[PDB]
């Protein structure tokens, strides 16, 4: 729209649409990160629209890479991206940004994370989508019925001279 | 005592380092000022 | 195989002190190559030279292992076809050698079956041991508070009057008794009086059984020898230990007495060549010279060589470059105090003054 | 179509590691700082660096490899190029040497090693933190990406562990977040022992850090040329990622031995010695190295190379020539006092002397709240050192918590610090702090003794790390549940565990409790 | 060797009018094969002790 | 041969950053610039400045860039004169390097003239005789070692002792409010520091790229080769002279760090083939500083206030470089590492500091009398501290203890939190007026404030700040005694 300037005052390209197209054509969500890297290297700072597309890819992508990666997490990847947008690029996440996070929690089954996001959206955004909240509660109940509410290694009781300190 | 023995050691090391350099800088003057080349003289005239 | 430079003839171009320049018509042999002065000269011992530098395509600068007296210019010099060769095998047990690997004990021919070069590259990174292991010395103090590291270096601080000789002999006996490994002692800059005493004592403890089987080799580059010998005797002993480590797969013990005299000897040699000394006055290659020696002492996949080096602190200054550089390669420290000995405690070891790096649950139980 | 090379001359003198070349009359000629190849054998070659072109055409080479096979009278070929080493992602997880050759380990982009540093208008302030995993160094001595942080200490004080562990602490983070923000690592060993390199390599492989780490080794047995050149090659491999919007964690172990190697080469060339026999340009040796580490500007992509040079002092003397020079180049220092290390207080970070000049702006909001107060609590503690006021109690607990062996996950570290800061550990004895921390992190007493009321804030939810990092623990969203679980955990611990531990008199029980504490101290 | 030398001579424009003379030298190292050096350009077709 | 524009020579020796060039028509005059015309696969130009004549045709030179990929018999062409820099008001608001090229990636400078870096210093008849007090806002500097307007100022210090912080504080306090122009010379300093300064100036609008600026920034940093780091100071100083003379404008010249200039000359000297002096510096150490420092002076046309940071290697204030610099300074500020380790910032060592305007004929009589009295007691305390170290405080006379207590309060009082070190200190900076400092220290000597706690003087401003921190400390004691009573 208008001229945007960097730290020292040099202007930056604002045509982020071509890169958003590339992000929307990625299969694995670790490829979207490379596009963002290329954007910065080309002096094209990402904007909110680009981040929403990236968060969508992290949610719609099958995996991080073609080969499995140990301890991979979509939720962790998305939250880090928001931190970059908020605390380093000084761009406030919008409602759409948090909706993707809530969707992943529902899809993954991490109901305890979903609770926190629900409060986050209500506090910052104009509430939380009703369907996601109800779905998150449904996941919690099924775990409660199935006895998976908490990790079970924790429930086993141990005293002073019983803990194995591992 | 520990602070003074530390400086004594640091002073008997700096002393040996800085003295050997002095004597080895003069060795280079007396050696680097030994002009050489191909002397151009009427050597037959001798 | 044979190296092409064996039998190559040259002539002594320049002589200054222990440094001799030899000119070869067909080309100077490779550095570290050994040469013999064939010229008779009416001497009492043969003269061996070691190439250390190349001055030109034909001239090479060498250091003499013996005195260079009565050496005239143009004297014939013949290459030996490689670096100094030292005998290696089970035939060297219970025998005394010099830098050149010659039996100075006057107890008949060695009768070795093989020889190895003094200078050998250190084990590659791929040959390093999979994990650190403890060396059970059989001594309660050492095995408990300052355990030894298989393939590590142990600085045995302490002088005369604390039982250093007996501790050395005990370790030699225990290692063979428990681990079935041999020992090599290297007297670098050793007082010839003390070297004789050790040989007599070892014969009395039967670690050197002349009529039986010995479990220790001796290599003595005493003070009386020129600096060119005191800087290579340690490597010769290390070469002997390497043979047992690799060919036999044992866990050898290499004693070096001292490691400071090795630094001093290599410092004098560098000064003779004219190299500018570094701080304090040691040679600029102080770190490399120790590294080329210590790095060869390690635990490989075949065997191991645990070294017990006696460290001397000049002027009681622990920050001096010599001990300071040495400590960077020591894995353990064993301190002997006269006060402990005077109290009737043997071995006289100060448990609170010793230290070790394998004192960690990740290594020991 | 022949593979013609370019002969320049013949080797003339070999003075240890340095050497000289006599030109062949009327032959092409060589350039400066280029790489020459001495033909040791018709098929094998040895590398050398041009250092001096003389009036008579004689060339001054610094030999690098196969120095034992170099003999006078051998032909020398010229590459005509400055040293370019293989760099990229195909070199990660490998052990190499300064020349780029791979080092076998027991079971195609090229980078120039003579590139200038980024300029004034091509840099930016550090804003992204680089977590070392140690509570002391992340709270009181913040480190940012693009910073040069010295690690100064005496021998065997743990200088390497604090750095190598930092290379390990990034494994978990790199596996979760997008690969763009992953911190690839280079470990340059300069003059260390081959045994140490093998141990470090196997330690990294155990935690699976080789996927994001590469090693560049130059052992002591190697000649000075490789040691003098190792850090330049290491940073060059790191500059590959910096110029592409990614981050690196080049570590040098250690610059002190590099200076010794450079001094050796200068003295063998008979150059005017300076202070402590070091050459006059020893400062420039490290200047051109650490300056190449930077936080590139957004226009240049926003990459970074974080530098962790290591320096060894003698008798805790920080006034040495080399130590002061490096301190005058880096942006901060971590001082590892010998007394603390020998006293059982490890990693023995002397917070009094340590400082970060540019790292405050990188510290995360969550840690910046728990740190500013921790600064005052510890500052008073030092001055005060039996009347035990609140600052003294909290200060003592903090010191106990700083004792670590392995890097701690961000969530675990910050939560423990917050609990101690708010006084939840006041009733806990100092010797039992580690056991309290272990229960808080690994176990969960609230779930154990059927008294759980929280919905999401449980320490077994490792995904909260990125919510704690976004909202700060003192947020309306996470603050309420954080206090509840801490209160329940403290109450249960005091009721069940500490009470029993205070009622142990049997010698066998005493040994049992003593060994429990040791295992907890070594594990969180 | 002559064929290699002639081919190298052809490649060098600056030696267009120069006539190719061949001078034999005994390189002590090489065990089999040969090598050719002309105006700096060096082609090795030799081997050493295996 | 009077004019050498275009004269062609050839490289003959490359020892490093030192290159010999053979001109068959006669070596161009000394200090002449030459360009390596031959393109040898480089990415940057190569300019060599002549430094010696070896014969009628050969000349040794120092390169301002790296000498990589440079072969013998490479074509060199004379530039027809010495290295020159843009000067004028067009330079304002710009970043330059040693060669006068702009590195801010903004646009053409458009200077109306270029002037040579090497120039003759002002003569005796041109020297000025004005003595005023440059009020900095720092208690120790204003009271004991007051700075003189238009006078040389030196900040001697070790590594990580506070040289850069003090300069930034001075820039904030003085330079930003200074009507005249400013030149910031960076010589062998961190490139990040230069980046921060450029951003700081633009925030304060001292460099208004869309308006009018008042600061030039010449930078040759550590990464630069020794040749550049040696001549960067001359280039920056050239601009300052132009402002002083051609415009009669007051100038503030901030040099950081002057020591690297001497170090750079030392590094090249070892290559030029000169026998080293003591320690290893070049034999011309004194001459180089004299030529450079003499040009940094205030003449009858204008005034240049120069503040130079000096680095003391290994904390050896007797080192040839810093030692020779003392004689070229009106004001001296010596920083001590041990003082910093005690939590006292700035770490000024008042006993080792000196000033030229510490004269009643210049400063007020009360200022002189108070400043002398403080130093006298700080000298008494040092002597007493020798007894205190071994035996203890209790082994002193009754009056000696009083001196110790007052001196300790003085030492604590001298500390001050700077507005730039808020991050490190965690406290808001203070700006103490000259009059407040004089009156505040006078009372402490008189004993009027003998009933105030010692730590109430630590990290404060004037006496008003002292008497408020004391109040808070006393009130906080009520939260330690009332709580005690509640506990009891
Ligand atoms: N945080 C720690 N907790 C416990 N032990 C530690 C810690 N850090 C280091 N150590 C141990 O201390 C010893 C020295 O560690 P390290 O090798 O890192 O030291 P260094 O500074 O590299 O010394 P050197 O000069 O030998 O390289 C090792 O046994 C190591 O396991
Ligand atoms: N006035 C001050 N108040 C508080 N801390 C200070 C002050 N001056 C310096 N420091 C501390 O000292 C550190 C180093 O200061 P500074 O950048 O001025 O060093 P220096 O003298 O320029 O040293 P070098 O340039 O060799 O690095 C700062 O990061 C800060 O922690
Ligand atoms: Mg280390
Ligand atoms: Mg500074």
């Amino acid at each position: 729209a208008a001229k945007k300037y960097d730290l020292f005052g040099y202007e930056v390209d604002t045509n982020t649409a071509p890169w958003i197209e590339k992000i929307k054509k990625c299969k694995y969500y670790d490829e979207a990160g490379e596009v963002l890297v290329n954007m910065n290297v080309s002096n094209c700072p990402p904007d909110i629209a680009t981040y929403n597309a990236t968060l969508q890819c992290i949610y719609q992508s099958p995996s991080k890479q073609s080969t499995p990666v140990d301890n991979e997490s979509k939720f962790c990847a998305m939250m880090d991206l928001l931190e970059e947008m908020q605390h380093r690029n000084r761009l406030k996440p919008n409602e759409e940004s948090w909706t993707w996070v809530m969707k992943e929690c529902v899809k993954s089954g991490q109901f305890r994370l979903g609770y926190c996001i629900q409060q986050v959206m209500e506090t910052e955004c104009k509430g939380c989508p009703a369907d996601l909240v109800k779905a998150n509660e449904a996941n919690a109940q099924k775990a409660k019925t199935e006895g998976k509410e908490h990790p079970g290694h924790l429930s086993q009781q141990a005293g002073l001279f019983d803990v194995k300190v591992e | 005592q520990q602070r003074t023995s530390s400086l004594y050691n640091k002073t008997r090391q700096f002393g040996i380092t800085a003295a050997l350099i002095e004597i080895l800088s003069a060795m280079s003057s007396l050696e680097g000022n030994a002009m050489k080349g191909v002397r151009r003289n009427k050597f037959w005239e001798g | 195989p044979v190296a092409d430079h064996k039998g190559r003839v040259g002539h002594v171009s320049q002589v200054i002190g222990a440094v001799v320049d030899v000119h070869f018509a067909d080309g100077v042999p490779p550095v570290l190559t050994a040469l013999d002065v064939v010229d008779k000269l009416g001497r009492d011992e043969p003269l061996t030279l070691e190439i250390v530098q190349h001055l030109d395509a034909h001239t090479g600068r060498c250091i003499a292992m013996q005195t260079t007296d009565l050496l005239k210019l143009k004297a014939k010099v013949v290459s030996t076809g490689g670096n100094i060769s030292v005998p290696v095998g089970r035939e060297t047990l219970g025998r005394i050698f010099n830098v050149l690997g010659d039996a100075i004990d006057q107890r008949g021919p060695v009768g070795e079956k093989l020889r190895m070069p003094i200078h050998a590259v250190a084990p590659k990174l791929a040959d390093q041991a999979a994990e650190d292991a403890v060396l059970t010395t059989g001594i309660k103090v050492i095995d408990l508070i300052l355990p030894y590291c298989k393939g590590g270096k142990i600085g045995l601080f302490g002088g005369a009057g604390v039982g250093k000789t007996v501790i050395i002999m005990e370790l030699i006996n225990n290692v063979a008794k428990g681990h079935g490994g041999f020992s090599v002692f290297a007297g670098v800059g050793e007082r010839t009086r003390e070297g004789t005493d050790l040989y007599l004592e070892m014969m009395q403890s039967k670690v050197i059984d002349l009529k039986g089987e010995s479990k220790c080799v001796l290599v003595y580059g005493q003070m009386n020898e020129p600096p060119g010998a005191r800087a290579r005797v340690a490597q010769s002993a290390l070469t002997m230990a390497e043979y047992f480590r690799d060919v036999e797969g044992q866990d050898v013990l290499l004693f070096i007495d001292n490691i400071f005299r090795f630094t001093q000897a290599n410092s004098e040699v560098s000064a003779l060549l004219g190299r500018i000394p570094a701080a304090v006055g040691y040679q600029p290659t102080l770190a490399e010279d120790l590294g080329q020696l210590q790095e060869r002492i390690t635990s490989t996949t075949k065997g191991s060589i645990t070294s017990v080096q006696a460290v001397y602190v000049p002027a009681d200054d622990i920050t001096d470059p010599a001990p300071a550089t040495t400590f960077s390669h020591l894995d353990a420290t064993t301190v002997l105090d006269r006060a402990v000995a005077e109290s009737g405690i043997y071995p006289a070891v100060n448990p609170l003054e010793c230290a070790s790096r394998i004192m960690d649950p990740d290594v020991i139980s | 179509f022949f593979k013609t090379t370019e002969m320049i001359g013949y080797v003339h003198s070999i003075d240890g590691t340095i050497a000289t070349l006599i030109p062949a009359p009327g032959n092409p000629g060589v350039a400066y700082n280029t790489i020459i190849q001495i033909q040791v054998s018709p098929t094998t070659f040895a590398a050398g660096l041009v250092f001096n072109l003389e009036k008579d055409g004689r060339i001054g080479i610094i030999l690098m490899d196969n120095i034992t096979e170099v003999q006078s009278g051998q032909k020398v070929m010229a590459t005509g190029q400055l040293l370019h080493i293989p760099v990229g992602a195909g070199v990660l997880g490998k052990v190499v040497n300064p020349l780029g050759h791979e080092v076998p380990v027991g079971l195609s982009t090229l980078g120039k090693v003579d590139t200038g540093a980024p300029n004034i208008v091509s840099r930016s302030p550090v804003n992204y933190n680089l977590l070392t995993g140690f509570k002391a160094v992340d709270t009181m001595i913040p480190i940012g990406r693009g910073q040069r942080e010295l690690i100064v200490g005496d021998r065997q004080t743990g200088k390497t562990s604090i750095a190598v562990s930092t290379i390990i602490n990034q494994v978990r983070i790199n596996q979760q977040i997008l690969s763009k923000n992953a911190v690839i690592s280079i470990y340059v060993s300069i003059g260390q022992r081959c045994s140490n390199v093998a141990r470090i390599h196997r330690l990294l492989q155990s935690y699976g850090a080789l996927r994001y780490t590469t090693v560049m080794a130059a052992t002591a047995a190697e000649p000075a040329g490789l040691q003098y050149l190792a850090p330049y090659a290491g940073v060059t491999m790191g500059e590959y990622f910096m110029n592409r919007g990614r981050h690196c964690l080049c570590v040098y172990d250690d610059l002190s031995k590099q200076a010794v190697a450079y001094r050796q080469i200068s003295l063998l060339l008979r150059r005017p010695p300076g202070r402590e026999a070091y050459p006059g340009d020893v400062f420039y040796l490290h200047s051109r190295l650490l300056e190449r580490a930077a936080m590139l500007s957004p226009g240049k992509g926003g990459g970074s190379v974080t530098a962790l040079p290591i320096v060894e002092t003698l008798s805790n003397d920080v006034t040495a020539y080399i130590v002061t020079n490096v301190i005058s180049i880096t942006d901060g220092q971590i001082y590892l006092d010998t007394k603390l290390f020998t006293g059982g207080q490890r990693p023995a970070v002397n917070i009094g002397l340590s400082v970060s000049r540019v790292g405050s702006s990188a510290q995360n909001a969550a840690m910046k709240g728990v740190a500013g107060k921790l600064k005052g609590i510890l500052a008073e503690y030092r001055k005060l050192a039996q009347v035990q006021t609140i600052p003294m109690i909290r200060g003592a607990r903090f010191v106990a918590l700083f004792n670590q062996k392995q890097p701690s996950y961000f969530m675990n570290a910050i939560v423990s610090l917050y609990a101690c800061l708010n006084g939840y550990l006041d009733d806990v004895k100092v010797q039992y702090v580690k056991f309290y921390e272990y229960l808080l992190v690994h176990r969960d007493l609230g779930i154990m003794y059927g008294t759980a009321k929280n919905k999401f804030f449980y320490m077994y939810v490792q995904e909260l790390n990125y919510l704690i990092r976004f909202f700060t623990l003192n947020s309306p969203i996470l603050h309420g549940e954080l206090e509840e679980m801490l209160k329940q955990h403290t109450h249960l611990f005091l009721q069940h565990y500490q009470s029993k531990m205070n009622a142990i008199k049997s010698e066998k029980d005493v040994k049992a409790l003593k060994n429990l504490l040791y295992s907890c101290k070594r594990a969180v | 060797a002559r064929r290699v030398a002639e081919e190298l001579h052809k490649g060098l424009k600056e030696l267009a009018d120069y006539t190719l003379v061949l001078k034999t030298v005994v390189d002590r190292t090489i065990v089999k094969g040969f090598a050719v050096e002309l105006a700096g350009q060096y082609v090795n077709k030799a081997e050493g002790q295996q | 041969v009077a004019d050498h524009k275009g004269r062609v020579g050839h490289v003959s020796q490359v020892i490093g950053a030192v290159v010999d060039v053979h001109f068959a028509d006669g070596v161009p005059p000394v200090l002449t610039a030459l360009d390596v015309v031959d393109k040898l696969g480089r990415d940057e130009p190569l300019t060599l400045e002549i430094v010696q004549h070896l014969d009628a045709h050969t000349g040794r030179c120092i390169a301002m860039q790296t000498t990589d990929l440079l072969k013998l018999k490479a074509k060199v062409v004379s530039t027809g004169g010495n290295i020159s820099v843009p000067v004028g008001r067009e330079t304002l608001g710009r970043i330059f390097n040693v060669l006068g090229d702009a590195i801010d990636q903004r646009g053409p400078v458009g200077e109306k003239l270029r002037m040579p870096i090497h120039a003759v210093a002002p003569k005796l008849a041109d020297q000025a005789a004005e003595d005023a007090v440059l009020t900095t806002g720092i208690k120790v500097i204003d009271l004991i070692l007051p700075y003189c307007k238009g006078g040389k100022i030196g900040l001697f210090g070790g590594a990580g002792v506070g040289k850069t912080v003090i300069i930034m504080e001075l820039i904030n306090n003085v330079a930003k409010g200074h009507g005249g122009f400013s030149v910031f010379a960076g010589v062998g300093e961190r490139t990040r520091e230069g980046t921060d300064l450029y951003l700081e100036m633009m925030q304060s609008k001292v460099i208004d790229l869309k308006g009018e600026s008042k600061c030039v920034l010449v930078y040759g940093q550590m990464n630069e080769p020794p040749g550049a780091r040696a001549r960067v100071a001359q280039s920056a100083l050239t601009m300052a002279e132009y402002f002083r003379d051609v415009e009669g404008q007051d100038v503030l010249l901030f040099i950081d760090n002057i020591f690297r200039f001497t170090q750079a000359n030392s590094e090249v000297s070892a290559l030029l083939g000169r026998i080293p002096a003591a320690v290893g510096y070049q034999p011309t150490l004194a001459e180089d500083l004299g030529q450079l420092q003499e040009r940094i002076t205030s003449t009858t046309k204008g005034s240049i206030t120069s503040v130079q940071a000096v680095y003391v290697p290994a904390d050896d204030i007797t080192d040839p470089a810093p030692a020779t610099t003392f004689s070229h300074l009106d004001a001296t500020t010596v920083l001590d590492r041990a003082v910093a380790e005690s939590g006292i910032y700035p770490a000024v060592n008042p006993l080792e500091c000196a000033s030229r305007i510490m004269d009643p004929d210049v400063i007020s009589v009360d200022h002189y009398n108070v400043a002398q009295d403080v130093v006298q007691m700080l000298t008494k305390y040092r002597e007493l501290q020798d007894i205190i170290a071994v035996l203890g405080i209790d082994e002193l006379s009754e009056e000696d203890k009083l001196i110790v207590d007052r001196a300790r309060k003085l030492v604590k009082f001298l500390s001050q939190p700077f507005q730039v070190a808020e991050v490190f200190t965690g406290m808001t900076g203070h700006y103490v007026q000259l009059d407040d400092t004089i009156d505040s220290f006078s009372g402490l000597l008189m004993g009027t404030y003998d009933q105030v706690p010692e730590m109430a003087f630590y990290m404060v401003g004037g006496i008003n700040s002292v008497l408020e921190k004391a109040k808070k400390m006393a009130e906080e004691a009520a939260e330690l005694e009332k709580m005690r009573r509640a506990r009891v």
